[PDB]
């Protein structure tokens, strides 16, 4: 979400060994927003989906 | 006060119109807008008040 | 019997042994890529250079420069609405845009729908005149007339005071709409974002082609002080787009009919 | 569910047996579906507007009658209010492909009246008049409201300035009366208001006052589908 | 209840506010009620005919194209299916008096072949189309298969003959599309017939096949009257 | 208040499902400015009407 320097504690572009998940398709719930949202409430590599 | 619902929401009077002897069953005595801007005009030649 | 699927799907013994081998290499881009690419929305908020204005083309004088543009991109090819004008095969001429093709304009016209915010940078390069403190301000229009995209000067150089404020008044910059402004001596760049505001709508036709000459719901005027001088002639203004963070497409129904060709010679 | 279909549609195989109010499919064959995966959501459509709907269109007012009592002047009126309701331009296209209709069918008078009018008359309904030789429908005769009294009646008078409704049954000897066949519902019962006197006034007034009369079908029962236009 | 009244009737009182289906009524007393007590039994209504009734009348399958295979011959066709069901005459009768529609409008498609007979073509449906300046809509085409095949189709082969049902859903920018407005239903998603080939036949039989497509509306939310005609 | 980075802890313009109190009237203590006050005395949803 909008928090103070968030692109540090990401994985943010590539391998993350367990970011092979690429596989798995995204789910949205009835009204998420993409910020406080789906990129939590997935997983911790819900980010190189763009969210 | 300067709450939008708080400034809508008082009743304020808009318009008047009349129900004669004339008239009879189905007939058309007024017929209003349903909207916000609800105004009257006032002209006089040059000036043209807007009561709202 | 699966004979008429219209998605098909009959999986025949193929030359694998081990199905899908390529997701089993979890260090793979540790290797060749560095990164990977999975989906079109990460992808999409890469800033790219759309087009550029010279302000010096519109007025007279030390005047006021305003451009009305769409708050999306206007596309790549011979419009019948372009606002420039190339030679055609004809050795005659016709409409064209010479903007370039972004991602943006390449995805959503095989999507019905679209909805969301869209960013916007203005970037203010190539020369000027010494005697200049103007500002470059980015102001929103209204969401029920779409304007098309259109250039206007404003005079600021006459002898009454009051005509000047009365040419900065017939400004949107002056409205109560979201206006960001920004001194070009000291910054020269607005990063602005177009809210998605709508009279009742979910989201617009994302197959409309016709954004030079029709213009959307978000559009924004541009706007910036020029002069008549030399050396202000190669001002100008650069447009990079982007899509804000609320931006969506609605149902993929295929990709459009593509055409393939350079850029004509501009006359 | 497989077979290469991705989160945004699906592709499926339905049954032979295909029933949508009406008409039955009796396939060959398993047909193919491609359902494009749209739900809405909530706040796309409207809600608290189920009380004028489509199904219980016959429920609707309609004025049947209007009528205005002027001082010296009787109300002698005689009107039908099934064929007055169900002779109507915009219920006749409800009950358009449809057989069988079996309503009853509830009134209601108003009267705006006043303090210083006074005068009675008398509202009543004769029920069933098919094969009724006997119960006039002629001029007014003040010996008319002693048989008139006897059936469903209302007393309507414009000094109280009150009252009318009745329910009006659906006596017949047929359940489910045709609506293609020709006067279908004219010989059902009818109406007639006698006044008593004439209507009177105690300054002097000369205004006329209204009287209107309202129906709509309560329990309809409308069930049986056909190509012939109803009537 | 009281007063002078018998075990066949009733007079009563009711209320000062008498609401029945859009109409209501805020009385300035209580009126007069004449009740003639008529409760009916059991055998007189049919039962079980509950399954086309008013209320569902858009659910009611009409048969909105039909076209015809012969050997030689392709199909390319092109229809709108929801400017075909809601330009019927009998459904815009229905849908007269109201102006708010939001339906989703499911087809089928039936086509009865032989095991002789061969060829394919494709029916595929363009959803919103209301400022759309790409999918042309032209002549045939075998490069606009390639685009066709990605929007929601189905595929028809008299071989098999079988297949054929999509669900065609809402979109739309606004919520309840308006029915008074002209042309409130064309642009809305239309569905093009391209054929692959051409109809064959392989022992030389000329006889032509029937496609034949019909169309109802699944969940229709019809709420709110005026008295404009709906086109 | 007068606190650092105050806007990263606001639902600050919007839905924030819980923040359809729109029919609610703020109630003013009888000596309240609007900084240190009914944005923290009313509620979390207290800032949509501008406190």
């Amino acid at each position: 979400e909008f928090k103070h320097d968030g692109l540090i504690s990401k994985p943010a572009s590539a391998v993350a060994k367990a970011a092979d998940a690429l596989s798995m398709i995204p789910y949205i719930a009835p009204y998420a927003k993409a910020t406080s949202m789906v990129a939590d409430k997935i997983g911790k590599i819900a980010r190189i989906f763009g969210y | 006060e300067l709450t939008i619902h708080s400034i809508a929401s008082r009743m304020t009077f808009w318009r008047q119109f009349d129900w004669p002897e004339s008239a009879v069953t189905d007939t058309l005595l007024a017929s209003m807008s349903v909207q916000p801007f609800c105004i009257d005009t006032v002209t006089a030649s040059p000036v043209t008040e807007i009561h709202s | 019997d699966n004979s008429n699927n219209p998605v098909g799907g009959n999986p025949i013994d193929n030359y694998g042994t081990e199905h899908a081998p390529l997701l089993k290499e979890d260090n793979q881009y540790l290797v060749y890529q560095g990164e990977r690419i999975v989906s079109f929305k990460d992808l999409l908020r890469r800033y790219q250079y759309l087009n550029s204005y010279w302000p010096q083309e519109t007025g007279s004088g030390f005047r006021y420069y305003t451009l009305d543009s769409p708050g999306m991109p206007i596309y790549r090819g011979w419009d019948p609405n372009g606002i420039d004008q190339g030679q055609d095969s004809t050795a005659g001429n016709s409409p064209y845009n010479f903007c370039s093709m972004t991602l943006l304009n390449y995805l959503a016209p095989a999507f019905v729908c679209q909805r969301g915010s869209l960013r916007h940078k203005w970037v203010t390069a190539g020369a000027r005149v010494n005697s200049t403190a103007s500002v470059l301000s980015a102001t929103r229009h209204g969401v029920l007339f779409p304007l098309p995209l259109a250039e206007t000067a404003h005079p600021l150089d006459n002898a009454l005071v009051g005509d000047r404020r009365s040419e900065l008044q017939e400004m949107q910059r002056s409205r109560l709409n979201g206006t960001a402004i920004t001194p070009v001596r000291l910054n020269n760049t607005l990063e602005i974002e177009l809210p998605y505001y709508s009279i009742g709508q979910r989201f617009h036709a994302s197959r409309f082609l016709d954004l030079a000459g029709t213009g959307d719901t978000q559009g924004v005027e541009i706007a910036c002080e020029i002069s008549d001088g030399g050396n202000d002639a190669n001002y100008r203004l650069d447009q990079f787009v982007s899509v804000g963070e609320d931006f969506t497409l609605g149902m993929f129904v295929g990709a459009p009919i593509m055409y393939f060709y350079n850029d004509p010679t501009a006359t | 569910p497989s077979a290469n279909d991705g989160p945004s549609f699906t592709t499926s195989k339905t049954s032979q047996n295909t029933t949508s109010e009406n008409v039955h499919f009796v396939d060959g064959d398993t047909p193919w579906t491609y359902d494009v995966a749209a739900t809405p959501d909530e706040t796309s459509k409207l809600s608290g507007f189920d009380d004028a709907g489509l199904g219980e269109f016959l429920s609707r007012p309609i004025k049947i009658q209007q009528y205005q009592w002027t001082p010296g002047v009787q109300l002698f009126q005689t009107f039908n209010p099934w064929s007055d309701y169900f002779g109507n331009a915009d219920v006749l296209e409800k009950i358009n492909r449809f057989r069988n209709l079996r309503c009853k069918l509830c009134l209601k008078v108003l009267i705006n009246g006043n303090s210083f009018y006074y005068g009675r008359a008398l509202l009543s309904y004769n029920p069933y008049l098919r094969n009724d030789q006997v119960t006039v429908n002629r001029s007014f005769f003040i010996q008319d409201l002693i048989a008139a009294s006897n059936k469903p009646h209302i007393l309507l008078d414009p000094c109280s300035s009150e009252g009318g409704q009745m329910c009006l049954p659906f006596i017949w000897p047929e359940n489910y009366l045709d609506i293609t066949s020709t006067g279908w519902e004219d010989q059902m019962g009818e109406c007639i208001i006698h006044d008593f006197d004439v209507l009177r006034h105690a300054n002097g007034g000369t205004d006329p006052i209204t009287v209107s009369i309202f129906a709509w079908a309560e329990d309809v029962s409308l069930l049986i589908p056909t190509t012939v236009a109803a009537q």
